[PDB]
């Protein structure tokens, strides 16, 4: 960022993984998660990222799988979700974390990655579990799982601290469509003394065109008319 | 203009090969995709024209140089390259004389039988397209293409290998526009690769007689050192399926020697030594395995591995990761009765899995195998066969501490089928309990036998009403897993009821496991021991006749071992009285 | 031996261990 007219070309030096076929990527700690276009089957890749101040390297790929669910303008999006104790993502409250993904994920304190995709399909993947080799391929059905299918492309995921009573322990998982089926998710633990996830699929105005999360259960979203806001608190 | 286009193709082919031979990981793929976009633009320029005969042998040279450097970078072929083949083929067809590749190839080879002097490039295009259909597993129509290439009298030769051998490359490849690879160099690769894939399929389908021939073919010729290893390794398994151990050993030894990557061999070593039952050697190989898997370049050319598949789990070239294996070691160890050792393995397992925040992730076992909680149990079960019961509890504590934030919050406790308990949570409580037994504490133990038994009755596990998550598919749903786990917790309790002297209560709980799961038989032993004490004749004989009227499927590991661990030696001895 | 070119290299291995010319061991082993 120091980087020794105020215009600057990059040199192709600063290039790393010229995979070329890659749409979308995120970061964790020391980890890089890409999402690579191919023929029909999109596969998710995963690389090390060097924790020491070094030459800013990729490393070797740990992990690839096929989003078998996914078979082709709208750039899919990915998200990081780490549970409490274990950074450019979202921590849940352990109740929810446990409810969505389950025990494996909770036990391993696995940061988990959610891919929404142009269809609207919202798939999560467990990064402890994505380590593979030539002799050891990703199974799709193991490893990537599919939460809810909005039937329109996905703009935005987050998590929300409803019940407001820097690392905030959210309780409620937020998705958006484009035409505006939004999807909030919460913990219930109701009526069976048993954990069930409160789903709704509300059905908002407009094409929706970007979203965000801000202090205390308030989403700030666009229509093409006006900048609109929601409460969940 | 054809002077300049050919000068450009030759320039970019020299750039590609300089990059392949020399350079660093980035600058390689930067110059490679540079040349790929040069070839793209040049192909666009030549495909703009309604091709002439003298423009044709450069256009096909460009199509070859593009497809090669495309799929060698991608590290896989696809169907874009097949559409580019169709484009170039109907461009050859429109010059002298459409529908799809197969009939297009038939008609183009009829046109080549007129001998336009581009057969150097047509045979090279068949090699690329053959590789494509090989990576796509399209072996029926590949026979038809090469069948049309050679005599149509070679039509009965459905086997590819003979047909590929008879298919000669046409020429010594005279001073044409430069190419990245020759048709014979591709023929060699095709041969070893197909030999290889036929061999593996024949091996997995229980024909390791057929496999040997094809694979020896894979040995004989061009087969890069890395593959050589893999082939021999298949042979390990083949002779292993046969019974011939030593041939196997010999191949395995080579595989080691020739290896920079000898994970997979020792894995076969293990399986072999199991087949003998040479447990000592078994475990050793695996130990070594783990350190092996501790330690960890792509040419812009078509090599073999490009065309090789990713192997399955049924392969003898299936080798997991460090963590996955360590689990095997501990697993295998646990079944033998080297409980202590087993433990240490399992703790090392667990250390690895959980503590791995800093380095490269070290993964859990895959889900034909057990889930992350079936494992912790196996951890604690070993710790119990050590007599490390105050550990076995710092485990079942750490478990139910992380997973609070799931569990069934047990208000049915006040209201007492409907709520859901995953089998594993019922069991944690069973073993917490056996743990207290080794530390000798009737009360707080029989807390845990009763607290299991309630989560096996005022719950059913079999409750997925909602696809809400990821689950144990296999281990923690089996009605076999449930009727065996009940039968246990009740057996566990019935003992403690005799340690305190309440043969009425013990009788109840044992008689309940019998009625429940009649094919554990340790159930019948404990009840009949109880009956021989008190009320021998009638009851005992009535149940003898029942047992002899009566006369393992997928029980998970933590329970198998736990049944074996409690069960008594003179069990059959008692049943013959 | 009771199970080709490998079996020759195996007798070479044995010969290198024992410091016997391969012929002696091959003959002895065939006879036995
Ligand atoms: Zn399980």
């Amino acid at each position: 960022l120091d980087h020794p007219s105020p215009v600057i070309p990059v040199d192709p030096d600063a290039c790393i993984l010229p995979d070329a076929a890659l749409c979308a990527f995120t970061l964790l700690d020391s980890v890089l998660v890409t999402l690579v276009q191919g023929p029909a089957r999109w596969k998710m890749q995963l690389f090390e990222q060097p924790c020491p101040g070094e030459d800013p390297r990729p490393g070797g790929q740990i992990g690839e799988v096929e989003l078998s669910s996914y078979t082709p303008h709208f750039l899919p999006v990915l998200c990081s979700v780490s549970p409490s104790g274990s950074s450019g993502g979202f921590t849940l409250e352990d109740a929810l974390f446990g409810l969505l993904f389950g025990a494996d994920a909770t036990l391993l304190q696995s940061p988990v990655v959610l891919c929404g995709l142009p269809d609207g399909q919202l798939c999560c993947v467990i990064l402890k579990a994505l380590v593979t080799s030539r002799s050891a391929p990703g199974d799709p059905n193991a490893l990537v799982k599919i939460l809810h299918h909005l039937e329109e492309p996905v703009i935005f995921i987050g998590a929300l601290k409803t019940e407001p009573q820097e690392d905030v322990h959210c309780d409620c998982l937020v998705a958006f469509g484009h035409h505006g089926r939004m999807l909030a998710i919460k913990a219930s633990w109701d009526e069976s003394g048993k954990l069930v996830p409160e789903l709704r699929e509300y059905c908002l105005p407009g094409p929706v065109l970007c979203a965000a999360c801000g202090g205390g259960g308030r989403v700030y979203h666009s229509t093409p008319s006006d900048l609109c806001v929601v409460d969940l608190s | 203009c054809l002077d300049l286009w050919r000068e450009k193709n030759d320039r970019l082919v020299r750039q590609a090969k300089v990059a392949q031979n020399s350079g660093l990981t980035l600058r390689r793929q930067q110059l490679a995709q540079d040349a790929l976009e040069g070839l793209r633009g040049l192909l666009h320029s030549l495909q703009g024209l309604p091709a002439a005969v003298p423009v044709l042998p450069l256009e096909l040279t460009v199509t070859c140089n593009f497809i090669i450097l495309r799929a060698s970078l991608a590290q896989g072929f696809t169907e874009d390259q097949a559409q580019d083949i169709q484009r170039s083929l109907e461009r050859v067809l429109e010059t002298q004389e459409e529908q799809g590749l197969r009939e297009l190839w038939d008609s183009v080879l009829r046109a080549s039988c007129l001998l336009p002097e581009l057969l150097s490039a047509l045979h090279r295009l068949v090699g690329l397209q053959a590789a494509l259909w090989l990576s796509a597993d399209r072996l029926g129509d590949l026979a038809l293409l090469l069948e049309t290439l050679n005599g149509s009298q070679s039509g009965a030769s459905k086997d590819l290998l003979l047909l590929l051998k008879t298919w000669s490359p046409p020429a010594e490849e005279l001073d044409a526009p430069l190419t990245l690879q020759d048709a014979q160099g591709l023929k060699d690769v095709l041969l070893t690769a197909f030999a290889y894939r036929q061999g593996l399929q024949e091996l997995i389908t229980g024909n390791p007689d057929k496999a040997l021939s094809s694979l020896h073919e894979a040995a004989s010729g061009l087969c890069p050192r890395p593959v050589l290893v893999q082939v021999y390794t298949a042979l390990g398994s083949c002779h292993r399926k046969m019974g011939n151990p030593q041939r196997a050993l010999l191949y395995l030894v080579a595989a080691l020697k020739e290896g920079s990557a000898w994970g997979p061999p020792l894995l076969e070593a293990s399986r072999l030594y199991q087949q003998l039952g040479d447990t000592t050697a078994e475990l050793e190989s695996l130990e070594l395995l783990v350190e092996a898997l501790n330690v960890p370049a792509p040419q812009f050319l078509i090599e073999v591995e490009l065309l090789l598949p990713p192997p399955d789990l049924a392969s003898p070239l299936h080798c997991g990761t460090q963590s996955q294996t360590k689990h095997i070691l501990a697993s295998r160890c646990l079944q033998t009765g080297r409980a202590g050792d087993a433990a240490e393995h399992y703790l090392d397992l667990l250390a690895l899995l959980l503590d791995s925040s800093e380095p490269r992730f070290s993964p859990p076992p895959s889900p034909p195998g057990p889930c992350m909680p079936e494992v912790f149990l196996e951890a604690a079960v070993a710790l119990i066969q050590a007599g490390r019961a105050q550990d076995a509890l710092t485990l079942c504590e750490e478990l139910l501490s992380r997973t609070s934030s799931l569990l069934p919050k047990m208000s049915r406790l006040w209201e007492d089928e409907l709520p859901y308990c995953p089998l594993w949570v019922s069991a944690t409580h069973l073993l917490q309990g056996q743990a207290w037994v080794q530390l000798g504490a009737q009360k707080v133990a029989i807390s845990e036998f009763s607290r299991c038994l309630e989560l096996l009755f005022r719950a059913t596990p079999e409750e997925k009403e909602q696809g809400a998550a990821f689950n144990c598919e296999q281990g923690c749903k089996s009605d076999a897993a449930l009727q065996q786990l009940r039968a246990a917790a009740l057996i566990s309790r019935g003992l403690e009821w005799v340690a305190s002297g309440q043969d009425t209560k013990a009788l109840q709980d044992f008689l309940l496991s019998v009625q429940m799961c009649p094919g554990n038989r340790d159930t019948y032993f404990h009840l009949l021991q109880t009956l021989k004490r008190l009320d021998r004749r009638d009851e005992a004989t009535a149940l003898w006749w029942r047992l002899e009227a009566q006369t393992l499927w997928s029980l998970p590991l933590y329970l198998e071992s736990y049944l074996s661990w409690i069960r008594p030696s003179d069990r059959d001895a008692f049943l013959e009285e | 031996l009771l199970e080709s070119s490998f079996i020759g290299s195996a007798l070479q291995d044995q010969a290198s261990r024992l410091g016997v010319p391969v012929g002696i061991l091959s003959a002895g082993m065939v006879a036995s």
